[PDB]
This record gives C-alpha cells, structure tokens and sequence, in this order.
C-alpha cells in the first residue's frame, strides 16, 4: 500500500523508462504480457493481468509508437501513452507556452485516475532531461500543476544533467537555466546524472568500448530500482536537503564491474564503501575534492571532508554481485558545474544568439534575465552555506 | 502527425524532385504502382508525414509539380516513378516565362498563381496539424526562381507560424550557363531572406569537385548530381519519420542553428562517399567518417570553411552505432581545432542518431555546416553585378514589363547588407 | 557469435552488389564499341557514294 | 446501341402480342425446329410473325441464355413473351 | 404512396425531362417494356411515387407530354417514353410555335392545353394523397415559357396546396444559341415568382466548366450534358422511394430549406464528380466528400459566392455512413469558413441522410443549396432588356397579340421588385 506513480516525459524519459519497466517486470515474476505464469507499482485486475502505474508522454509519435508496437504492448492500458502531433522543436517556448496545452489536460486526467485507484500515496517519479524543449517546458508545466494540485506528497525527478564539455544541442544552456528557474520550488527532490561521466565510467570500470544508450539506461534503471528497493521515500526528503533550494543529490553505484574481473575480485563492504567515494567512480563529472560533502545516504542492497540482492538483466553487462551499495550523496562540488553552465549561457546571451524564436513564441527579453539572476542566487547560496 | 507538403519549381527542381520521390519511395518499400511490398512494420507507421492514402490501399505523394513549359511535366510523368502522383495536381502554364523575372514574378506567373495555391490548399488541408512545406529550385533561371520566390512569399502570408523549408541550387560563376544570372540571383535573395525559415545553398561547381576527386567518376550526367541532393534531404528529416536513440525534429534543428535571424543559409554534405574501385578497403566506423564530413572537398557549396570561422554544426547520423563515439569524437574535432570555431559559442556542435540506415549501407551520416565565409559566395555575385548594371547591359528586357532602375538597387543592398552582417560576427 | 554471423552475411551481400556494378560497366563498354563500329560502317558507305 | 436495344424490345413486345393472338404449340414448334434461341430459328420466327438479318441474329444472341444459347428454354418461351 | 404530378415543356426541358426517366428506371428495374428487374425489394416498396401500374407485369409512368411542334415528342419517342407510357397523352400538333412567348401562350398554347389538363386533372383525381406538381421547362425560349407559365398559372387557382417542382435553365451571360432569350425571362417573372415551390435554376455555361476543369472531358454535347442536371434531381426524392437513417420529405424539404415566402430558387450538385485519372489519386470518403461539394467548382451558376452569403443550405445524402462523421464534419465546415453563412439561423445549414446510394458507387451525396449569390444574375436580364427596349428591337410578334410599351415596363419594374423586396432584407 506504499505506492508510487511514474511519469516519463521526453525522449530521454521514455528510453530510461523502457529499461526501467524491463527491470521491474524482470524483478518480479511478471512476464511482459502482464500475467504471472508486487503491487507497490502495479495494479492487479481480476482476470490476472498486471498493469503498471505509468504514463508516457512525448510530442513525436515515433518514440511512443516503438513502445506501442514492440514487445511490451500487452503490458499497458493503451491510453496511458500520451502522443502529440508536432514536437516542441527544442523550445521551452513550445513545450511550455504553445504546444503543451493540447495534451496537459489528458496528462492530468490520467494522473487523476491512476491516483484515485490507489490506497496510500507516497510520491511520483518523473523521468526527464535538461536539454530539450519538452524535457524542460512541459516538465515545468506538469511540475507547477502537480505541486499546486496534490500538495505535499513527494515528487522525485531524475535528470540527465547537461555535461561539462560535450552536448548535442547548441541551445542547451538556455533550456537548462530556464527549466531550473521554475522547477526549483515545485519539485521535492531531483537527482543528477551526466552522460560524459557515465561514458568514462563505462570505458574504464566495465571494460567496454563504444557504449550507447541502452548500455546507459540499464545502469540508470539499476540505480532507480536500488533507490526504491526498500518497498518490496519521505525519509530522503527530510534527510538530504538543508534548505529548500539545495535538492540536487548526486548518485553512484559501487560494484559496476564485468564478469571477467568480478570472478577474481571479491566485493567487501569496505571495498564498495570506498569505491563510492573514489572520484573516478562518481557518475557526475564534477571535482569532489574541491567540494565538501554535506550529506550521504548509503543503500546496501543484498581529506574526505564532511562539512534482496541486485537482479540480472538479460542481454546485460553488469555482473551478478551479491551485495551492492547505491550512494545518494550531497556535495559542495556542483558550484563549478553551475558556474560553467551559466557562463555558457552568458556567452550566447551577450549578443542575443537564438533568442528570437522564443521571443516570438511567448516570452520577453527579461524573462531570461529572471532565470539568470535566480541562478546567480543559487550559487551565492552554495557560497553562503560554504 | 507532424507532416509536410512537397512542392516543385521549374526544370531544375523537377529533375531533383522526381529523383527525390524515387529515393523516399523505395526507402519506404513502395512500388510505382503504389502497392506496399516491405519487410518491416515500421514503414507503414509514418507514411502520413509525406504521403496520403487512396482507395484500395494505395499511397499518393503529397506534392505539386509546377513549371511554365509543358515539356518538363511530360518528361516527369513518362519516367519510371512519375505515375504515382495526382493527375489533377499537375499544374502548368502555356506561355513560357523564358528567364524573365518580370514574367515569373509580375505578369506571367499571375495567371497561374490562382491555380497553384488551391492545389496547395486542398492538399495541405487534409493534414491534421501542419509542420511546414518544401520548395526545390535554383536561383539562376526565371520561373524556377521568380515564381519560386512568389510561391514562398505568398504562402508566408497565410501559414506564418510553420517551418517552410526550401532548397536552392545556387548560380556558380565559374560553372555558368546563363549570361544574365546575376540579374536573377540578386533579385531572388531579396524575397527569400525574409520568407523561409531555412534554406540550403548547394551549387553545381562544388557538385563537380565532389564528383571528380572523392567519387572519381568518369562521366557524370545530371542523374548522379541530383542523386547527391535527394539523399541529403532524406537525412535531415529521418527523425521526422523514424525513431532513434536520440532524435532531433525539423523545428528543433531550426532553433539551435541560426544565431540571429538573417543567417539561415546552410552548407549540406553527405558523409560516406567512396569510389566504386576503393570501397572494400575502407573501414566503416565513426572516427573514419568524421574525417570525410569535415573535408573541404566533401562540401556541396563552393565556399571554404578555412577562409572563415564556424558558427554552428549539425550532424544527423544513421545506423546501429554507439553514442560515446559520437559524443567525444565531435568534442575532439571541436577541441583540437580551435581557430575555426567561434568563442562566444562554448559548444558548437549538435547531434542526432536514428536507428534505420539508408538502404544498402551499414552506416551513414549527414553534415550541416553553417560557416561564416559564405559571404565569399555573395561577394562573387555582387562584383558580377557592379559591372553589368553600371553600363546597364541587359536591363531593358526585364524593365520593359514592370520594374525600374530603383527596384534592383533597392534589392541589391538588401543582399549586400548580409555580407556585412557576416562580417561583424566574423571576428 | 550471432553478431559475427550477421557481419559475415552483410559483407557477402555488399560484395554481390559490387559484382553487379562490374558486369554493368563491362556491358556499357561493349555498347560504346558497337557505336564506334556503326560510325565506321556508314562513313565507308558515304565514301562509296 | 440504346436505339437498337429499344428496337429489339419492341420486337419482343410484338412477339408477345402475336403469342396472345397456341403458346404451348409455338414453344413446341420452336423446340423441334433449330434451337430454343437459335438465331436461324429466330429469323424463321421473324419471317413468320412478319418482323423483316444481322440485327435479327444480334437480338437472338441477346435473348439466347449466356453460354446456353437456348434462352433457358422455359425462359426462352418467357422472352418470346416479354 | 405519395405523389407529384408531372408535365413536360419546351424544347429544353423536354429532353432533360426525357432524361428524367432513365435514371429512375435503373434504381428500381423497370425495363422499358415494363418488366421489373431488381433483386432489392426496397425498390418494389414505393413504385407508386412517379408511376402507374399496368396489368400483365408491365409498369407505366406519370407525365404528359406537350410541345407545340411534332418532332420533339417524335424525338422523345425515339427515346424510351413511347415504349413505356400510354400513347394517348402525347399531345402534339404540326402547327408553328414560332419561338414567340405570345405564340406559346395564346395560339397553340390556348388550343392544345385542354387536351392535356383533362389528363393532368385525371391522374390527380384517380388517387387520393396527391401533393405536388412537376413541370420541366426553361427560362430561355418564348415557346418554352409561354406554355410553361400557362401550365402553372391557372392551376394553383384550383390546386392551391401543392409541391410545385419546376425546372428552369436560365439565360446565360455568354452562351446564347437564340436571339430572343433576353425577352422570355421578364414575361416568366410576372407569374412564376408567386406560383412556384421549388425551382432547379441551371444555366448552360456552368455545365461546361465542371466538364472542362473537374471532369477533364473535351466535348460537352447536349447528350451527356444532362447527367449534371438529371442525376441530381433524383437525389431529392430518395427519401420517398427508399428508406434511411433519417427522412426528409419534399414537404419537409419545403419546410426546412425554403425560409421565406418567395426565396425558393435552387442550385444542385453531385458529389463523386471527377476525371478518369484523379479518382484513384483522390480519396472521397465523407472527410473528403464535403470538401468537394462546397467548392466554387460544382455550381450550376457563374455568379460569385464571395460576393454574397449563404442563406439556407441543405444537402441530401445517399449511403451507409456514420452519423457521427457527418455531424462532426458539417460542424467543421460550418465553423472554419463560418463567414460564408448568414447571421439569421444559428445553425445555418441542414442535413438529411438515407441508406440507398446510386449504382456502381460505394457512397455519394446530392448537394442542393439556396444561396444568395444568384442576386447579380438579375441585373443582367435588366440590362439585356434595357438594350432591347429603347429600340423595341423584336416587338412585331408580341405586338401582334399585343403587349404595349407600358405592359413590358410594368413587369420590368416587377423584375426590380424581385430585387427590391430582396434588397430590403439584403442589408439590415
């Protein structure tokens, strides 16, 4: 009766959600037509069918239609899968102001039915990213609507944070500063991951070259399942955050090793606890030695300056390790990542690059300055709590 | 559900356009009958973007072919893949424009401009929620460019909140065919700098040097050049048709590219190009593909990057391929080479990866460059416009039916101000 | 093993299409030769006239 | 074509009129002669009634049952009426 | 069992009224000899409506043929009508019509009508639930209007509660194969504006341009020209002959579609109208059928609809369609281009569907719409009169019987009174 409801928004959201629900139906005995040959995330029909508590939303049909046609089509109720007509064009302008008003009503109504079929509410799991248009603006609209609506029940978000050096979109600092500006207060807590740090840890811990997105989202699904494996969630919210702005913990997983080295090396509790604090094995590419740790949570499935076993995925790379630890840490290392991201925003906003699309769609020239000053306020708040 | 409506203009478009619809169609498994014969189930999923459905389970393209001599429509319809269209959509005049701006813009195209927007209307009205259009042409001739610059600007005044993609085969000066090509290209950028939301600049001189050194072909006809052009529109809207591990839409790719509005001219380029005598020896991976898509000879514009500094870069990739090898390989080209990139853009490179390659290839990509030295393609047209127009070499055949001496010099500095707008951002 | 077998099949397919290219090139060359023979023939006819 | 069709219709109409002016005897005679819908038998019946023969053969084929060419015997007498 | 009495008129409407019957006969199966031929029993259910039965398996029509010349009914007898209907009611003389209105109304219109009205009155008195009148005429010629208004005028004087279903091919602005067509209109406005109930106003011009652009045919003769008129008068009456998921009678289509005492001049159209090639290349299901019939391209007039509004639009449909789909798609066209329609009716359009289509088609419709765009046709015939008025240009057949220089111009005022009382409500 300890339920949680999952919404997966944007393309990064639905590809990490597919790997997630793969891992959960793997973890229970649920073969993926829904019938056992558990009800914290599932609802059980009287016929013997298991339906997830999940809503998928995107504005290109070509990323939901893969889920609707592929091998998980007999898992869902087929109007849980929200689908637009034109994508948000990597615009906060289009996800927030112009296109998202055709689907926000259906999103809220399916949230309303999935949150009336339950018996005790604990939180929602919103899976998103800080690059794209519907990963920023529609998530901010959904965020403000659900914090105004449901009140104090906890919303956890999982964000692919834009990397220190390498990114696909040119426009990314604009969307990231603008989404954090209005997704500070509404969300209860969100977690940071970086593609570049996951690429380096995928290069050197598990000895694979040329990784890809399924090899990343397997790791992200293992981390999320390790967070919410103590139910088969308000404690994190009253533990980690000192003040109501610093709600971005970092995460890692300690025994991420292949089978060929896992056969020789044992995994003691001491080995996995120190492997969490090694900066080579962090999963957000910041420098933690310039930071000082303000909090740690260490979930054990199965100079360091303070201020049920894991499952196995078919076609997987992480070896079967008897015990593992997921670290949900909170550091003072993100003061350099925010400085570099807001500097990347500042270079483009010195001469108004790419601004006139969002200007002609919805916002004024000072509506970016408001986000700029409200992120300078965030780095004076880390410097203040230094 | 995020659709598009194709259109044509002139002879140079119709050889590209009718080559385009035998590149999309056989990549969708569709016979020239229209009967679907395809292995995969993904193909019938997104037919609704470019096509429409006839009774019987047949598929019709969403396109209109327009020109001012009926010899160029009979050539298309008699072709191998020309029957698929609507015979009611074939629209053409009878009195030829004959490289006349004043005909194709002012008098002759104005008794076809009633008929062509109705075919634009009733075919872009069955669509549920539009994304934009397409127009394929050149900027040398009269009705391929003067009607082509009216068909944009009228359509801009009815559906102005969509994305009207266009093409442009630019007049090469050193590969020239018409004596008066400055008088038609300089009057064409005037009504096209303000009415398209993106527009490519390919030209026939660089399409020869991509075809004499990399391809090393002996005899290039006009069926192997427009094959190169129709296979780099399929790259830039594959995400609009097919899923992938990271997809960028049409309208996503507009926002990230243009720094300030008047800078929306691009430079296309197709990444794997090999001669048929040297294909087996060449290994196909991503580091051995990024060195061919940044090459100065695999660029389908006559301009050069190294006489300028880059602004933004897109690169849609296609195939089964890991994403670390995209993310850091294009860091590295950005990282070592630092002079050629601007410094108030801290990350100069986009990406997008589909899952479905072009037919018969293990791996492919498509470059989109936005250089700053493309002003050298605009300095080389204006200096061929300060010579003929100073002694008034040819004006009395265009100004005999509608314009004035002031109409050209109103639209000459409106093409010459764009050189200086690149110059202020050049350093 | 499955990925290796797929690699071998796809490589054999591409070498088949290259062999097709070789045969069509030889056909085009013989077509050019017969055009040359035809030109020689009717030039001799004109000399007889 | 429609004009000749109406002509054949009026012809069969006058044939039915003569049938009224016996029916069984006529049917038996036709069956014993050439064919139930025989074009030659058709032209004989023509001469008789008085309907003065390429068009006559065409009308016979029209009445003649598809493939059967006997106008379905019973239905052949039926058309003789019609 | 409901009925409408027919009559046939003019040289124009006689051929289209000869073209009336062959479209109806394939719907049910009346062979021209008279044998019923159709396996659908719903044809057999309403053979009363245009028809009479005969003993011996035959069936016969209900129409009486009049023209003041022989050969037109000798041309209709070359068609199937003499093959079906009684040879009594062919009422033909050899005398000269002369294409004078005053010799279509006064000399052989006067003599030869009582050999017709004694059978016009006969078919009415033989049955009980008579409801209507048909008369297939033209506005064009003198003798197609002089007898045409004669068979209307004196008959509402004794049958005053009827569905009068006329036809009138109007004088075209450009196509003119007769030099007396500008005169024969204003005579036919003295009576037929008051004494009609529905009118199929067509012209010759607009039946070519449908055949030029849309049909892509290169020869409209007068032969196949009539299917643009003959097939679309059969759309209205399939409520009577045949069942449906809704039903609208031609007393109901008098109620629903005529809003005013005198505004009942109509303009039809048939829905799967296309060329040979484009029909594979265009889908026409209900989502595309409505976009065709409301073009400026399937009209039976040359007037400009964007120089007007639409007062009362109806459409009778024919086939197995979802009524959600018709109600939604009519709502879109009613709202998308909503500035076409007038501000009087809140729901400016009208629909009615049935369950029987025509032959060879999965689906059709039949759009008949009372626009207000036809108002600038009226200025033309005032102009085509006023040039032929200061000259008295042809008045030596009409002055022979007698209509003076005032008796024309007090009916010319009447044409303006068909505009003036229309103009009083044209704006505020």
């Amino acid at each position: 009766m300890r339920e949680c409801i999952s919404i997966h928004v944007g393309q990064a959201g639905v590809q990490i959600g597919n790997a997630c629900w793969e891992l959960y139906c793997l973890e229970h005995g649920i073969q993926p037509d829904g019938q056992m040959p558990f009800n914290t995330f599932f609802s059980e029909t009287g016929a013997g069918k298991h339906v997830p508590r999940a809503v998928f939303v995107d504005l290109e049909p070509t990323v939901i239609d893969e889920v609707r046609t592929g091998t998980y089509r007999q898992l869902f109720h087929p109007e849980q899968l929200i689908t637009g007509k034109e994508d948000a064009a990597n615009n906060y302008a289009r996800g927030h102001y112009t296109i998202g008003k055709e689907i926000i009503d259906l999103v809220l109504d399916r949230i309303r039915k999935l949150a009336d079929q339950c018996t005790g509410l604990q939180g929602f799991l919103v899976f998103h990213s800080f690059g794209g248009g519907t990963g920023s603006g529609f998530t901010s609209l959904l965020m403000e609507r659900l914090s105004v609506d449901y009140g104090k029940k906890s919303k956890l978000e999982f964000s692919i944070y834009p990397a220190p050096q390498v990114s696909t979109a040119v426009v990314e600092p604009y969307n990231s500063i603008l989404t954090t500006h209005t997704t500070l207060e509404h969300s209860d807590c969100a977690f940071m991951v970086d593609n570049e740090a996951i690429y380096d840890i995928c290069r050197r811990n598990l000895d694979i070259e040329r990784p890809t997105y399924t090899n990343l989202n397997r790791l992200i699904g293992q981390i999320v399942s390790s967070i919410t494996a103590s139910l088969r969630l308000t404690e994190f919210q009253t533990n980690l955050v000192p003040y109501p702005r610093i709600h971005f913990p970092l995460a890692t997983y300690a025994p991420v090793i292949s089978a060929e080295k896992a056969y020789h090396e044992q995994l003691s509790v001491a080995e996995i606890t120190n492997a969490c604090f090694e900066p080579a094995n962090q999963m957000v590419k910041c420098d933690p030695r310039h930071g000082k740790y303000m909090a740690c949570c260490l979930l054990y499935r199965g100079t360091i300056q303070f201020v049920q076993p894991p499952t196995v995925v078919p076609g997987g790379d992480l070896a079967k390790v008897q015990r593992a630890v997921c670290m949900l840490s909170n550091t003072t290392a993100i003061a350099e990542a925010w400085a570099r991201l807001d500097h990347k925003f500042d270079l483009m906003y010195a001469k108004r690059a790419f601004v006139h699309w969002y200007v002609g769609e919805g916002m004024e020239e000072g509506e970016f300055s408001e986000a700029r000053e409200d992120m300078a306020a965030l780095e004076k708040d880390y410097e203040e709590v230094g | 559900m995020r659709e598009i409506v194709h259109l044509q203009a002139g002879q140079c478009g119709n050889q590209i356009g009718a080559k385009f619809w035998e590149v999309i169609s056989d990549e969708h498994g569709i016979d020239p009958t229209g009967t679907y014969h395809g292995d995969s189930d993904l193909q019938l999923e997104r037919i609704n973007v470019y096509y429409n459905e006839a009774t019987g389970g047949k598929y019709v393209p969403r396109a209109v072919l327009v020109d001012l001599e009926p010899g160029t429509m009979d050539s298309v319809r008699s072709g191998p893949f020309g029957q698929i269209f609507r015979p009611d959509n074939f629209v053409f005049g009878q009195s030829g424009a004959g490289n006349n701006w004043a005909k194709g813009h002012y008098t002759e195209g104005a008794e076809l401009v009633d008929s062509v927007l109705d075919v634009v209307r009733k075919e872009a009205e069955s669509c549920d929620c539009l994304q934009g259009f397409q127009l394929t042409h050149s900027l040398g001739g009269g009705t391929g460019s003067g009607m082509g610059t009216l068909l944009i600007s009228k359509i801009r005044e009815e559906y102005p909140d969509r994305i009207m993609n266009t093409f442009s085969v630019v007049p090469s000066p050193k590969v020239s065919d018409t004596v008066v090509e400055p008088y038609n290209a300089t009057l064409s950028v005037h009504q096209l700098v303000e009415n398209t939301d993106e527009t490519y600049c390919i030209d026939n001189e660089a399409l020869y040097d991509i075809c004499f050194r990399t391809l090393k072909l002996t005899t290039p006809t006009y069926g192997d050049l427009n094959h190169l052009v129709s296979a780099t529109m399929s790259g830039v809207t594959t995400c609009l048709r097919f899923p992938g591990q990271l997809n960028a839409d049409l309208r996503k790719l507009a926002v990230n590219m243009v720094p300030f509005p008047r800078l929306h001219f691009f430079m296309p380029g197709f990444a794997p190009l090999t001669s048929r005598g040297s294909q087996q020896y060449r290994a196909l991976t991503v580091p051995e593909l990024t060195q061919q898509m940044f090459d100065a000879k695999n660029m389908m514009a006559a301009c050069d990057p190294r006489h300028g500094r880059y602004l933004t870069v897109a690169a849609v990739f296609r195939g089964r391929m890991s994403m670390k090898e995209v993310d850091e390989q294009m860091l590295n080209v950005q990282n070592k080479n630092s002079s050629y990139f601007v410094e108030w853009i801290p990350n100069n490179v986009k990406t997008a990866v589909c899952d479905i390659p072009p037919r018969g290839l293990k791996m492919s990509a498509t470059f989109i460059g936005n250089s700053t030295a493309i002003q050298e393609l605009f300095k080389r047209i204006s200096e061929q416009f300060t010579a003929m127009f100073r002694r008034k070499a040819f004006l009395h055949w265009y100004t005999g039916e509608g314009m004035d001496e002031m109409e050209f010099t109103e639209a000459e500095s409106n093409m010459n101000d764009l050189v200086s707008e690149y110059q202020q951002y050049q350093d | 093993y499955e990925q290796m077998k797929r690699d071998a099949e796809i490589e054999r397919i591409m070498m088949e299409e290259h062999d097709r290219l070789l045969k069509e090139e030889s056909a085009k060359q013989e077509r050019r030769n017969k055009e040359r023979a035809q030109y020689y023939l009717d030039l001799e006819k004109q000399l007889e006239d | 074509k429609d004009h000749q069709r109406a002509v054949v219709a009026a012809a069969r109409h006058h044939l039915k009129k003569f049938n009224h002016q016996l029916q069984v005897a006529f049917r038996h005679y036709d069956k014993k002669g050439d064919g139930v819908i025989d074009r030659a038998e058709l032209h004989e019946a023509c001469v008789q009634a008085n309907l003065h023969k390429m068009l006559l053969d065409h009308l016979f084929d029209y009445c003649d049952v598809d493939q059967d060419g006997l106008i379905n015997y019973l239905e052949f007498a039926n058309f003789l009426n019609w």
